[PDB]
C-alpha cells in the first residue's frame, strides 16, 4: 500500500527444481514429504510432409501461392 | 542467299497472339483434371 | 578487452552503428553469455591467502 | 516505387471497367488452353488481355479478372506487382524503353539517353505532360547484338543516332510509324562484312542420311 | 525393413523413409537452427540457416529438405558449416534496424540469441540500410514491417491454416515488402496467432505492446476456458 | 582432328540466318524439314536417343547438362500422368540475341525439334515459353503454328500415324527468372515465377505434378537435324565432350557487331575480327574480353590473346561457356562501371526466395557504388571478395552465383584499377 | 565519473529520454529498479511506473 508491490507471505513461492527423470522427482517428492500432481511428458509428433507433395497434381495438398 | 526472307514478321497486330492461340484452339486433349476443380472449389 | 565480442561487449561507436555489436550488446546483457558444462577450480595469492573460487 | 495502392480514384473500385465479348471469346480460349484442375494458370495471359485492352490495369480490373477466374484477388496482386510488362501507373499511348545495361550501356548509350533528354524534355524514369511519351530507361530486352535499344508498344528500333531520334520522336507526333528492324542497311542480325554466312542454296533431305 | 543408417559425427540412427535430414538431427538432440522451418506448417527453404556440411559433397545443402539417401554422415561441426553459419548471420544483420529498445521481443528474439550463439561479432556493412515503412493490417496486431526478414512463414500460414489468402510478396531482389496490397485491414479467426509464428519483432501484439519484456513476467501452467477444447 | 577449327560452309547446322529466300514450310521443305522423318519417328524412341548421344549434344543455354542424360531421364515408363516438354525461349546473359534470328527467321525447323523431343521421350504436350519483349516474333510464331496446323500434319495424328501432339505457347510477361529451370515451370502454373528445389527433379515433378522436361531453342532446333542426318556427322567439330556448332556472337564493341556459326573450338582473334569487322580501335585498345554474357567471369588482354573458345577451356580458365556476347570492352570504358551496371541488373530482376542472394546483391550493389565512387578501404575489396565465397553455391538458383562470378572476374584480375581509383579518392578528399 | 543522484536526462527541448526497455531492471543486481510501462495516446512506448529503491541500491 505505499509503492505499488506484490507482497506475499509465501518463503516457497519461488522454487523450482530442474531434473532429469519422473523416477528421481516423485522420489524426492515422497521423500520430502509434500504432496504432487504429475503431468506427462509430450513430444512433439512426428509427421509425414514433402516438398514434392506441396506440390501435388490431383491431390488437394497445394501451396497454392509460390 | 543474302536477301532478307523476313518481313513476314512486319504485318504483326498487337491482337495477333491473341488471334493465334484463338484460331488454334481445336485438337486440344482435355488438359487432364484432377479432382476439385480448382484450389479452393 | 579481448576481440571475442560474443563474451565481452563492443564499445559505443560499434554499438551506436553496427548490427552484429548491437544484437551481442542486447543478447549480452539481457541473458548472458553462455557458459560450457563442468566444474574448475581455481585459486590466486589474495593477500590473506589462498584465495580459491570453484 | 510504392507498391501500395493508397486509391486516389481514377481508380478506387469501383473504377467502371468491362470487356468486349469477342475478348470474351478470347479468355474462354485461354482458358481452354490449360487443364482441368488448375484454372488459376491462365492469370498472367487474361492480365495480358486487360493490359492490351485498356493500356494499363485499375484495380477494378484485377477484382474483374478475379471474379472471372474465381481466385481471391491476392494472387493476382502478387503477379501484378512482381513482373515489368504491367505498369499499375496511368501511361500514355506510346511507351518509351530504352534499354541499357551490358553491350548497350558499352556501346555508348548515353548519347541516345541525352538525346532522348533533351529532345522530350522530362527526365528519365518520370511521365510528359501529354500522352505517348512515358519515358523509362529498361534493363535487357534480348535484341543486343546491335546499338543500345529503344522499344515501343511491341516494336524494336536499333542502330541508332540523334537524328533518327529526331525523327522517330517527330514522326510518332505524327503518327506515321517506322519499321521493328535494324538500321544502317543490314537487313537483319547480320555479319555486315563481306557476307561470311552461308552462299549456296541448300541440298536438305537429299544427300547423305542414316536411318532415315 | 524401412531403415536408413546416418551417421551424426559418427553416432549411428536409423531414419525412417521420406523424412528429412532434421527431424533425424533433432532425433539425436541436435538442434540445427532454423527460421523458416516450422512443423506446423510446409517446407519452404528461403532462410538458408539450415546449411550443413554433408560429406564427399563440395556444394553444402540445406537440411529442412534433403531427401536422406542410406548411408550418410552428417558433419555438423565442421569448418564450412560454421563459415557459411557466419556468412548467413552477418547477411540478416544488414538491412536490419536498430530496434532491440522499441522492438517487443527482447527476450524473445530469434535473431539475438541465435547470433549470439552462431554468429560473427564485429559487423560490416558500413552504410546504406534501407527501411520499409509498416503497414496497418489489423487493431488486434502491431505491424513494423521493417523489422521484416521476409521469411515466408505468416505466408504459409496463412494459405495452409487460414486459408484466407491476403498476405503476399510483392517485388524483386531487396524490395519484397510482404503483407496485403491493397489497404485492407486483414481481421479474420486466427489473426491473433500469427503474433506467435512471426519470429522477428515485426508483428506484435497491439494491446500487450508495451508493458513488459518477457524476463520479469513468471509463466505458469494453466487450462483453458470459453472454449471446451482446452 | 582439326586443328583449331573453323567454318566449312554447307555444314552449317540451319541455313537462312535472315531475309533468305522465304519465310514457310514450304521454304522449309527446301532447307530440309519435312524429308522423311516418319522412318525416324516409328523406330522407337531408344533409337533417337541413341542418335543425340552418338552426336553427343552438350546442353546449350550455358549451363552443361548433357541433353542425352536429361533425356535418358525422360524414359519413365508411362503412368496415368501424362508427360511435358517445354521449349524455354527467354534470352537473359544481356549481350544475347541467341534464338532471337531462330524465332524470328525459322520456327519451322523449331516445330520439327518439339515434334522430335515430343515422340522421343513419350511427351504428349509442348508448351513454347516465349519472352513478353517478343509481341510480333511471336505472332510470327502463331503464323507458323497456323501454317504447319493448316497443312494438317501436326496437331492430331501427326505424319499420317495415330500420333497427336499439340503445342501451345504462352508469353513473358519480363524476367530474368522466367528462363531458369523451374521458375519456368511455376510461371506456366499462375503463380507467380519462383524456382521449386532441385531433388524432386522437374522429370519426377513437373507442371503440376507431370514428369516433363524444358529444352532450349538450340536444343530443340539441332534435334531434328541429327535424326535425319548421320550419327557423330555433328561431333567431328571440337572435342570429344562439347562437340558440333555454336552461335558466337559479338553483341558488343567491335565494328559491325553481329552473330556467326561455327564449330565449337575457334582461335578468338580470328573469331573477333576476322569476321566481324574489326575490334573499335585495334586489338591493343581493349581492356579485356567477357565470354559467356553476364554469368562469366572476365578474361583480360593477356590471356585472351591466347585461349581458344571450348567449354573445357574455360573450365581451366576458372569461367563458364554461355552464348552470344563473347564480346571485348574498351579501354575507354570502366570496367567497374560496366560490372555495376550489371549488379543493378542483377539486383532488379531477383526473385525473393533464398535470403543469401537477396542481401549479397544488396551489399554488392552498394559496395559497388562505393567503389565507383571509391570512397572505400582495401579490406573492403577483400571483404567483397569473401562475400563472394560465401554466396556461391549456397542458393537454389545460378543467378546468386552468375552475380557471385564477375566479381570474382573483377577481383583476380584488375585490382589494380581500383587501387589507383581510391587512391585518387584519397588524393580529392585529402 | 563518480556515481552519486541517480538522475534522469531529457531530448534537446524534447521529451523523456527513457523508453522502458527494462534492461536496468534486467541487470539491476538488487533489483531496485522495478518498471511497469504502458504507451501513452501519441503512440510512442514509455512507462508507468519506474522506481529506484535507495536502500537496495548498491550504486
Ligand atoms: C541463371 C540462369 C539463366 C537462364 N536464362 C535462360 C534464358 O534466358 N533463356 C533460356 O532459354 N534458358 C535460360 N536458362 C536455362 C538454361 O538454358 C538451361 O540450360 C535450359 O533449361 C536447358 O538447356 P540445356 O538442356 O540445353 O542444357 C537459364 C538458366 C539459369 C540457371
Ligand atoms: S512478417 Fe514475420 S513471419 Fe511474415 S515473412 Fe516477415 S518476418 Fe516472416
Ligand atoms: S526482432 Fe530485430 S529489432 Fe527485435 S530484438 Fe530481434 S534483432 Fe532486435
Ligand atoms: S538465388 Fe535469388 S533469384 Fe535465385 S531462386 Fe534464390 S531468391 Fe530467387
Ligand atoms: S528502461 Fe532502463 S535501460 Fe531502458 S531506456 Fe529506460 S532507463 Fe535506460
Ligand atoms: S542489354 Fe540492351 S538488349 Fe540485352
Ligand atoms: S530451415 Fe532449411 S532453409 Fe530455412
Amino acid at each position: 500500500p505505499l509503492m505499488g508491490w506484490a507482497s506475499t507471505a509465501d518463503p516457497l513461492s519461488n522454487l523450482v527444481l530442474t531434473f532429469s527423470t519422473k523416477e528421481d522427482a516423485i522420489a524426492f517428492a515422497e521423500k520430502n514429504g509434500w504432496s504432487y500432481d504429475v503431468e506427462e511428458r509430450k513430444v512433439p509428433k512426428p509427421k509425414s510432409k514433402s516438398y514434392g507433395a506441396n506440390f501435388s497434381w490431383n491431390k488437394r495438398t497445394r501451396v497454392s501461392t509460390k | 542467299n543474302t536477301t532478307y526472307k523476313n518481313l513476314q514478321h512486319h504485318d504483326y497486330s498487337t491482337y495477333t497472339f491473341l488471334d493465334l492461340n484463338l484460331d488454334l484452339s481445336k485438337f486440344r486433349m482435355p488438359q487432364p483434371s484432377s479432382g476439385r476443380e480448382s484450389p479452393r472449389h | 578487452k579481448v576481440d571475442d565480442a560474443k563474451v565481452s561487449p563492443p564499445k559505443r561507436a560499434e554499438m551506436k552503428t553496427s548490427m552484429e555489436s548491437l544484437i551481442h550488446h542486447f543478447k549480452l546483457y539481457t541473458e548472458g553469455y553462455q557458459v560450457p558444462p563442468g566444474a574448475t577450480y581455481t585459486a590466486i595469492e589474495a593477500p590473506k591467502g589462498e584465495f580459491g573460487v570453484y | 516505387a510504392l507498391f501500395v495502392h493508397r486509391d486516389t480514384p481514377k481508380n478506387n473500385p469501383e473504377t467502371p471497367f468491362d470487356f468486349t465479348p469477342e475478348n470474351y471469346k478470347r479468355i474462354e480460349a485461354i482458358v481452354k488452353n490449360y487443364p482441368e484442375g488448375h484454372k488459376a494458370a491462365a492469370v498472367l495471359p487474361v492480365l495480358d488481355l486487360a493490359q492490351r485492352q485498356n493500356g494499363w490495369l485499375p484495380i477494378s480490373a484485377m477484382n474483374k479478372v478475379a471474379e472471372i477466374l474465381q481466385v481471391p484477388p491476392m494472387r493476382v496482386y502478387e503477379v501484378a506487382t512482381f513482373y515489368t510488362m504491367y505498369n499499375r501507373k496511368p501511361v500514355g499511348k506510346y511507351h518509351i524503353q530504352v534499354c541499357t545495361t551490358t553491350p548497350c550501356m558499352l556501346r555508348n548509350s548515353d548519347s541516345i539517353l541525352e538525346a532522348i533528354q533533351k529532345k522530350l524534355g522530362i527526365k528519365v524514369g518520370e511521365t510528359t505532360p501529354d500522352k505517348l511519351f512515358t519515358l523509362i530507361e529498361v534493363e535487357c530486352l534480348g535484341a543486343c547484338v546491335n546499338a543500345p535499344m529503344v522499344q515501343i508498344n511491341d516494336n524494336y528500333y536499333e542502330d541508332l543516332t540523334p537524328k533518327d531520334i529526331e525523327e522517330i520522336i517527330d514522326e510518332l507526333k505524327a503518327g506515321k510509324i517506322p519499321k521493328p528492324g535494324p538500321r544502317s542497311g543490314r537487313f537483319s542480325c547480320e555479319p555486315a562484312g563481306g557476307l561470311t554466312s552461308l552462299t549456296e542454296p541448300p541440298k536438305g533431305p537429299g544427300f547423305g542420311v542414316q536411318a532415315g | 525393413s524401412n531403415l536408413i543408417e546416418v551417421f551424426v559425427d559418427g553416432q549411428s540412427v536409423m531414419v525412417e523413409p521420406g523424412t528429412t535430414v532434421l527431424q533425424a538431427c533433432e532425433k539425436v538432440g541436435m538442434q540445427i537452427p532454423r527460421f523458416c522451418y516450422h512443423e506446423r506448417l510446409s517446407v519452404a527453404g528461403n532462410c538458408r540457416m539450415c546449411l550443413v556440411e554433408i560429406e564427399k559433397a563440395p556444394k553444402v545443402v540445406a537440411a529442412c529438405a534433403m531427401p536422406v539417401m542410406k548411408g550418410w554422415n552428417i558433419l555438423t561441426n565442421s569448418e564450412k558449416t560454421k563459415k557459411a553459419r557466419e556468412g548467413v548471420m552477418e547477411f540478416l544483420l544488414a538491412n536490419h534496424p536498430l530496434d532491440c529498445p522499441i522492438c517487443d521481443q527482447g527476450g524473445e528474439c530469434d535473431l539475438q540469441d541465435q547470433s549470439m550463439m552462431f554468429g560473427s561479432d564485429r559487423s560490416r556493412f558500413l552504410e546504406g540500410k534501407r527501411a520499409v515503412e509498416d503497414k496497418n493490417i489489423g487493431p488486434l496486431v502491431k505491424t513494423i514491417m521493417t523489422r521484416c526478414i521476409q521469411c515466408t512463414r505468416c505466408i504459409r500460414f496463412a494459405s495452409e491454416i487460414a486459408g484466407v489468402d491476403d498476405l503476399g510478396t510483392t517485388g524483386r531482389g531487396n524490395d519484397m515488402q510482404v503483407g496485403t496490397y491493397i489497404e485492407k485491414m486483414f481481421m479474420s479467426e486466427l489473426s491473433g496467432n500469427i503474433i506467435d509464428i512471426c519470429p522477428v519483432g515485426a508483428l506484435t501484439s497491439k494491446p500487450y505492446a508495451f508493458t513488459a519484456r518477457p524476463w520479469e513476467t513468471r509463466k505458469t501452467e494453466s487450462i483453458d476456458v470459453m472454449d471446451a477444447v482446452g | 582432328k582439326t586443328s583449331f577449327g573453323s567454318l566449312k560452309d554447307e555444314d552449317r547446322i540451319f541455313t537462312n540466318l535472315y531475309g533468305r529466300h522465304d519465310w514457310r514450310l514450304k521454304g522449309a521443305q527446301s532447307r530440309g524439314d519435312w524429308y522423311k522423318t516418319k522412318e525416324i519417328l516409328l523406330k522407337g524412341p531408344d533409337w533417337i536417343l541413341g542418335e543425340v548421344k552418338t552426336s553427343g549434344l552438350r546442353g546449350r543455354g550455358g549451363a552443361g547438362f548433357p541433353t542425352g542424360l536429361k533425356w535418358s531421364f525422360m524414359n519413365k515408363p508411362s503412368d496415368g500422368r501424362p508427360k511435358y516438354l517445354v521449349v524455354n525461349a527467354d534470352e537473359g546473359e544481356p549481350g544475347t540475341c541467341k534464338d532471337r534470328e531462330i524465332i524470328r527467321h525459322d520456327p519451322h525447323k523449331l516445330v520439327e525439334g518439339c515434334l522430335v523431343g515430343g515422340r522421343a521421350m513419350g511427351a504428349r504436350a509442348a508448351y513454347i515459353y516465349i519472352r513478353g519483349e517478343f509481341y510480333n516474333e511471336a505472332s510470327n510464331l502463331q503464323v507458323a503454328i497456323r501454317e504447319a496446323y493448316e497443312a494438317g500434319l501436326i496437331g492430331k495424328n501427326a505424319c499420317g500415324s495415330g500420333y497427336d501432339f499439340d503445342v501451345f505457347v504462352v508469353r513473358g510477361a519480363g524476367a530474368y527468372i522466367c528462363g531458369e529451370e523451374t521458375a519456368l515451370i511455376e510461371s506456366i502454373e499462375g503463380k507467380q515465377g519462383k524456382p521449386r528445389l532441385k531433388p524432386p527433379f522437374p522429370a519426377d515433378v513437373g507442371v503440376f505434378g507431370c514428369p516433363t522436361t524444358v529444352a532450349n531453342v538450340e536444343t530443340v532446333a539441332v534435334s531434328p537435324t541429327i535424326c535425319r542426318r548421320g550419327g557423330a556427322w555433328f561431333a567431328s567439330f571440337g572435342r570429344e565432350r562439347n562437340s558440333g556448332t555454336k552461335l558466337f556472337n559479338i553483341s558488343g564493341h567491335v565494328n559491325n557487331p553481329c552473330t556467326v556459326e561455327e564449330e565449337m573450338s575457334v582461335p578468338l582473334k580470328e573469331l573477333i575480327e576476322k569476321h566481324a569487322g574489326g575490334v573499335t580501335g585495334g586489338w591493343d585498345n581493349l581492356l579485356a574480353v567477357i565470354p559467356g554474357g553476364s554469368s562469366t567471369p572476365l578474361i583480360p588482354k593477356s590471356v585472351c590473346e591466347t585461349v581458344l573458345m571450348d567449354f573445357d577451356a574455360l573450365i581451366q580458365a576458372q569461367t563458364g561457356l554461355g552464348t552470344a556476347a563473347v564480346i571485348v570492352m574498351d579501354r575507354s570504358t570502366d570496367i567497374v562501371k560496366a560490372i555495376a551496371r550489371l549488379i543493378e541488373f542483377y539486383k532488379h530482376e531477383s526473385c525473393g526466395q533464398c535470403t543469401p542472394c537477396r542481401e549479397g546483391v544488396d551489399w554488392m550493389n552498394k559496395v559497388m557504388a562505393r567503389f565507383v565512387r571509391g570512397d572505400a578501404r582495401p579490406a573492403e575489396i577483400d571483404s567483397l571478395w569473401e562475400i563472394s565465397k560465401q554466396i556461391e553455391g549456397h542458393t537454389i538458383c545460378a543467378l546468386g552465383d552468375g552475380a557471385a562470378w564477375p566479381v570474382q572476374g573483377l577481383i583476380r584480375h584488375f585490382r589494380p584499377e581500383l587501387e589507383e581509383r581510391m587512391q585518387r579518392f584519397a588524393q580529392q578528399h585529402q | 565519473r563518480f556515481r552519486g543522484e541517480h538522475a534522469l536526462r531529457r531530448y534537446p527541448s524534447g521529451e523523456e529520454r527513457c523508453i522502458a526497455c527494462k534492461l536496468c531492471e534486467a541487470v539491476c543486481p538488487a533489483q531496485a529498479i522495478t518498471i511497469e510501462a504502458e504507451p501513452r495516446a501519441d503512440g510512442s512506448r514509455r512507462t508507468t511506473r519506474y522506481d529506484i529503491d535507495m536502500t537496495k541500491c548498491i550504486y
